């Protein structure tokens, strides 16, 4: 039996970071990202296209929140546009 | 200064090739510069080469005109046959709508199979994509 | 005077690259054409719009749970009697509707869709009853 | 030797220059390469990335002076089929890594242009290995769909075992399906169940 | 470093807006929606789905104005005054919108969708019905929403 | 003076070897399309579930690479059709990437319906004005 | 080191192409296919399978033109206008093509294979049949595809 | 019972090198070569004539792949022409 999701994803489905994190600097898109223990969490409404996420949630207003490995670039879809996003860390 | 040698010299400068052979004369037209890409829509920004080939074909007003379309190896075989047929057909109606009688003109499209260069290489397949105009 | 296209295939490698791209795109479309299972609309087995004037009320539902309670209070939203025929299993048939201005006939349509094989929806609007059927 | 450190001065600068030039050359053809490497329209129905079936026809192995082994075809699966979340683009394969180096007479000039050409074709061989790698992966997934159409490989067998409302009073998860891949795709060695494609 | 401008500047937006309005191509802009209204005599000939060759300079400056924003769907629709029939009118205006969006899609716009349609004088802007494509009801107009 | 006819722009070797990789991936993909379409005949189209209509013969030219819902909502909003979905959305997004030029919305939605293979399905009811997107039940 | 050129210059093949076309040897080049073309009076005597002694210098310069490409199969074929019979005509043109490929295979080419054949005026290139081997139908051609 | 082939030859039937290799610099022909563990692998569509290959595969388009011992020269048939090929390593 797998785990259900991360339950930190309800925290990062809001804007509030996980306890004991480090914030990453999202440039080039409306996302936030934090780094708790070798995993980055993004809080987005862009959709994540390339770098692979390990878990995801989505709130009522279409904010998603993804748990993934530490990738320096995110490839997103904005509105059919395929954009990129730099983080630092 | 407005003759056949001058118009084949500026056809060479507008990069349409022209070969005299006996009674046959053959124009070789690049589809990559004289057609919109993978479509039988004509590249009408490259109009003055097409004005030069209708000025060349006004000199020979009694010959049977074969026109023929050629692709390179890519795509399906039916796609090559239909797209080469379509490019030969719109070149045929360009000549018919710029003043050739409708029974001298004869359009045929071949899906890459005559192949004046190889298709395994980049500049060779660029030289394969052509329109042959044979007339007598 | 007009212009050429901006990122045109105007280059002897890129014409072969983008010709390969339009070739792999239509060959992708015909392999999608063969392994796409379709359904004919005469044999689709989903619910139609039952066109009752009580069923044309524009409702709003954000809910996710068992289909029996949503259909029971969507029936008394539509002033309909509600009948359940069949046995509700121990694992419940779960649905999820989240829309905020939508007609309750189409809400009934897509809970019939979200039921699928585990349940089904009938509406008899002359007797004004809506029946959730199990299997 | 000063010519040699001039050559390695030119090497990393030519590699970073060729990496930048083919990076915007890759970015020019971005929709075309998205049409070429449509991995998204090659995934399976439970979001499974299909496996990479390499093919080698006409295989020989001379083991010693006395014995060879031939086979007419081999099919080998690498990179077995698995639950993908987001399907891979070309940019995980083909993107060359651009840094701009800030690290700086006559034989310096001619060996630094020889080192610049060495950095240019060194980056070209890195690119040649990259499109080689994505040609391997996408051709193996195309060949998976070919051999699944030919009934040479098994399709993957998922099992969605459902759970209803799950958890205690502090955590619920309402529709809690757990999906497994029980049977991985593998080549069937049962030879009579294959399908042989004609065309016309 | 991230980029400040998107290859575009507000001085060139207002310069192309006042120059297109000086040329008679009316650039209304209500909030975030934008509307470039071209009379059909400036692009096509009379009752024809064929551009004049001089009108491509107007479409070049229209596409250079359209490069300046970031948008999602450009819609472009055409209607001309009544000529022989409403079906002739809708086929003429559908071909007029599809040839002007074929050139705008051939040019650089960074839109994702272009919705090309034509109506058979179903939205006249004036009750005066003076002529064919000299009429101000005969127009092709380009509407979009400037995203962010 | 001697001149072979196509004198294009100077290419570079990235586009050259990307092109000759792309032609091998193209004819192996049409080889796969050949064996798949001969082992199963496609018996039915999707024009019987997406028929053409007035204000569905408006044309569009689309490049798009995101999820299906914003694209189909924009197709239906410019088609003057009420858009509705059936099924809750899967948690992985169903992604399409429609890259084409100048065709009508009926065959655009047929290409959307084919590119969403066994994940989603476009139905159009043109007696009313409904464009409907259905996800799958898995 | 590897070699830049293979004993061949691009200036030398445009020089040999323009001097052979000045001499009346029609050298056409469609893509990678090349056809050089000698009339039969420039090599042979009239209705005769024998070269002149002066024509070996012409065969030396076409062998120097064929020494600059990398080719696989040179096909040399002959045809001349009809003399007493098509069987005598085909034996004449077969003997003419095997004579000129005997000299070209003896000289410097690097083709792997030379296909020699002769036809009995089965492909005329004009309807003007006024000459013997002074007719422009009467020719030998060397056709090949230059490899890579 | 002898082994079947090398299973590295399906990797070097594409252009992708084996894991943990060293590239070799082929000169004078369209072949590529890698040196994995006292063994070179060439990927070509020429025919290998002199130096003895231990294993071979061939793809759909007439590409072959050869596993051989490390010889510095290769003799090929191009199209009936005997040619040579230098490698370095």
């Amino acid at each position: 039996i797998p785990p259900s999701a991360n339950d930190l994803l309800l925290h990062v489905l809001e804007g509030v970071p996980p306890p004991g994190s480090r914030r990453l600097v999202v440039s080039g898109g409306d996302a936030r990202a934090w780094l708790s223990n070798e995993k980055m969490y993004v809080r987005t409404n862009l959709t994540i296209l390339s770098p692979g996420w390990l878990a995801s949630m989505t709130s009522a207003d279409g904010t998603h929140a993804y748990e993934m490995q530490k990738s320096p670039v995110l490839l997103v879809s904005w509105h059919g546009k395929v954009m990129q996003l730099k983080v630092e860390g | 200064r407005d003759s056949k040698r001058k118009i084949i010299r500026d056809l060479q400068k507008q990069d349409i090739q022209y070969v005299e052979y006996g009674d046959t004369r053959t124009l070789i037209i690049p589809t990559d510069k004289y057609f919109m890409f993978s479509s039988p829509r004509l590249n009408e920004i490259c109009y003055p080469g097409l004005n030069n080939v209708i000025r060349l074909l006004n000199f020979y007003p009694q010959s049977t005109i074969y026109v023929a379309g050629f692709t390179d190896n890519v795509g399906s075989r039916s796609h090559k046959r239909k797209l080469s047929q379509a490019q030969a057909e719109t070149m045929m109606t360009f000549l018919w709508a710029n003043g050739i009688a409708a029974k001298r003109l004869k359009a045929e499209g071949y899906g890459d199979k005559n192949a004046i260069s190889d298709n395994a290489i980049i500049h060779g397949s660029a030289q394969n994509r052509r329109i042959e105009i044979q007339w007598f | 005077f007009k212009k050429p296209p901006i990122n045109n295939p105007s280059d002897d490698a890129t014409i072969k690259l983008a010709e390969a791209a339009v070739s792999v795109s239509d060959s992708m479309l015909e392999m999608a054409k063969v392994e796409k299972v379709i359904t004919p609309p005469s044999k689709d087995n989903t619910l139609t719009i039952p066109n009752a004037y009580n069923l044309q009320a524009r409702a709003s539902v954000d809910w996710s749970g068992p289909i029996e309670e949503l259909t029971a209070r969507i029936a008394k939203a539509a002033h309909f009697r509600f009948r359940v025929l069949g046995k509700s299993p121990s694992v419940p048939v779960l649905i999820s509707i989240s829309t905020k201005d939508e007609s309750l006939a189409e809400i009934l349509r897509d809970i019939d869709y979200q039921a699928g094989k585990k349940a089904s929806i009938h509406v008899y609007p002359n007797s004004q009853v809506v029946e959730l059927r199990y299997a | 030797a000063l010519k040699e450190t001039a050559l390695s001065v030119g090497a990393q600068a030519g590699l970073a220059w060729r990496a930048k030039i083919i990076d915007e050359q890759l970015n020019k053809q971005a929709r075309n390469l998205d049409a070429i490497y449509d991995f998204n329209s090659l995934v399976l129905e439970h979001n499974i990335l299909p496996p990479v079936l390499l093919e080698g026809r006409n295989t020989l192995n001379l083991a010693d002076a006395q014995s060879i082994r031939i086979s007419d075809r081999t099919y080998k699966v690498a990179k077995q089929a698995h639950f993908i979340t987001t399907p891979p683009t070309w940019r995980q394969y083909l993107w060359m890594d651009y840094v701009k180096p800030e690290a700086p007479k006559e034989i310096w000039c001619i060996y630094t242009e020889r080192g610049w050409k060495n950095g240019i074709d060194q980056a070209n061989t890195i690119l040649e290995e990259n499109i080689a790698r994505i040609k391997e992966d996408f051709g193996g997934m195309i060949l998976y769909r070919k051999l699944l159409a030919m009934n040479m490989v098994s399709p993957p067998y998922v099992s969605h075992t459902d759970l209803g409302v799950t958890g205690d009073g502090s955590e619920i998860h309402i529709d809690d399906r757990v999906l497994r891949i029980t049977a991985l795709p593998e080549l069937n060695v049962n030879s009579a169940e294959w399908r042989a494609a004609v065309a016309k | 470093l991230p980029c400040r401008v998107d290859g575009a500047c507000d001085a060139t937006i207002i310069k192309m807006m006042t120059d297109l309005n000086k040329k008679g191509i009316k650039v209304a802009s209500v909030g975030q929606n934008y509307l470039i209204s071209i009379p059909a005599s400036a692009l096509f000939a009379d009752q024809s789905p064929r551009l004049n060759w001089a009108s491509y300079s107007l479409l070049n400056e229209i596409a250079a104005f359209l490069k300046q924003f970031r948008k999602i769907a450009i819609t472009v629709t055409s209607y001309s005054s009544k000529y022989v029939s409403v079906k002739r009118e809708r086929a003429l205006t559908l071909a007029r919108s599809r040839v002007v969006s074929e050139y705008l899609w051939s040019q650089g716009v960074d839109s994702r969708i272009i919705f090309t349609q034509g109506l058979g004088s179903d939205k006249p802007i004036t009750s005066y019905t003076l002529g064919g494509d000299r009429s101000p009801n005969a127009r092709v107009e380009i509407t979009f929403r400037r995203a962010v």
